[PDB]
């Protein structure tokens, strides 16, 4: 048995365009713990992302906060890409200022 | 208000890609402290948070020992768990523990764990009242075998009772500009049409410290749990944190709703409204 | 602090 990461595509700060602020991407609610996230801009994957240290909830279950700096833009697309043993393939999350 | 220390142990094996990888953090509530990785360059305790820095050398020493015999340890418990369950070398598993102490604003024990996992299940856990376990199966009843023999729970008892208590409201007092603060939510409600005949009401959360929040919906002062949208609350980098909950409703009917809101850092709950 | 103290499975 295994459990299927839950995703959320967000920003630090409320977007503002020209703004600088930071992109990220949460996963969490998986198991095992090997999960692959890119941060993208307009398709293409972001370099240098950072992540948080591999910590669990009290149901056992593993979360990872992936981040970037960014300038949030008027045409600008990001998302975040994610795969994990429980997918069958790369599942993408587009970022939306409202979510 | 009340506190928590507790450290998560990861062990992950993976044959053919060297020996399993042992992770530690430890936490003070939401505040990350300490961190320890056997796949980092030079494994070792390493600070988290300003409040920890503080701790002499000899702490780090001692702390990066613990990590670094654990590391040992936790690949034996894995050898062994192979065993428990009748597994072949070629696959890939994971043993979890969490522990640690809740203290209450006064500071005394509230209570201590000590609770392990094997592949995302529960295997073994010291009981509350910190003298006897609950097995999960036949093979952690193994290790309760054990564990009862070597008078662990004794052992564990007198950790959680003493340095674990001790050590935290050290940290309680060095972290105190920031440990013993709480940020509460700033909050609004969003509106954003889905028809000619819905509407969206978003109700937000954001830059609340510790994590614990509870936001819900009402119409008309009843509990909208089934058909409130809630995401899982999510770390903002900041050390904050943020939620939200969502509503879909009938056309010219947003005055029906309320969102409420409790955190540890509002004095009293909030009700918010759409503000058009 | 952590517990120094480790047994096994």
């Amino acid at each position: 048995i295994q459990r299927t990461p839950k995703i959320q595509v967000y920003s630090r700060h409320p977007a503002e365009n020209g703004k600088s602020n930071f992109l990220n991407c949460y996963v969490s609610g998986f198991h095992p713990s090997d999960i692959e996230v890119d941060l993208l801009k307009n398709g293409e994957r972001i370099e240098k992302v950072e992540h948080s240290d591999l910590s669990f909830s009290k149901d056992w279950s593993f979360y990872l906060l992936y981040y970037t700096e960014f300038t949030p833009t008027e045409k600008d697309e990001y998302a975040c890409r994610v795969n994990h043993v429980t997918l069958s393939q790369p599942k993408i999350v587009k970022w939306d200022r409202d979510m | 208000g009340s506190h928590s220390m507790r450290y998560f142990y990861t062990a992950m094996s993976r044959p053919g890609r060297g020996e399993p990888r042992f992770i530690t953090v430890g936490y003070v509530d939401d505040t990350l402290f300490v961190r320890f990785d056997s796949d980092a360059t030079s494994p070792r305790k390493e600070p988290r948070a300003p409040w920890i820095e503080q701790e002499g050398p000899e702490y780090w020493d001692r702390e990066t020992q613990i990590s670094k015999t654990n590391t040992q340890t936790y690949r034996e418990n894995l050898r062994t768990a192979l065993r428990y369950y009748n597994q072949s070398e070629a696959g890939s598993h994971i043993i979890q523990r969490m522990y640690g102490c809740d203290v209450g604003p006064d500071g005394r024990l509230l209570r201590g764990y000590d609770q392990y996992a094997y592949d995302g299940k529960d295997y073994i856990a010291l009981n509350e009242d910190l003298s006897s376990w609950t097995a999960a199966d036949t093979a952690a009843q193994i290790t309760q075998r054990k564990w009862e023999a070597a008078r662990v729970a004794e052992q564990d008892r007198a950790y959680l009772e003493g340095l674990c208590v001790e050590s935290l409201r050290r940290y309680l007092e060095n972290g105190k500009e920031t440990l013993q603060r709480a940020d509460p939510p700033k909050t609004h409600v969003t509106h954003h049409p889905i028809s000619d005949h819905e509407v969206t009401l978003r109700c937000w959360a954001l830059g609340f410290y510790p994590a614990e929040i509870t936001l819900t919906w009402q119409r008309d002062g009843e509990d909208q749990t089934q058909d409130t949208e809630l995401v899982e609350t999510r770390p903002a980098g900041d050390r904050t944190f943020q939620k939200w909950a969502a509503v879909v409703v009938p056309s010219g009917e947003e005055q029906r709703y309320t969102c409420h809101v409790q955190h540890e850092g509002l004095p009293k709950p909030l009700t918010l409204r759409w503000e058009p | 602090e952590e517990y120094l103290k480790a047994w096994t499975f």
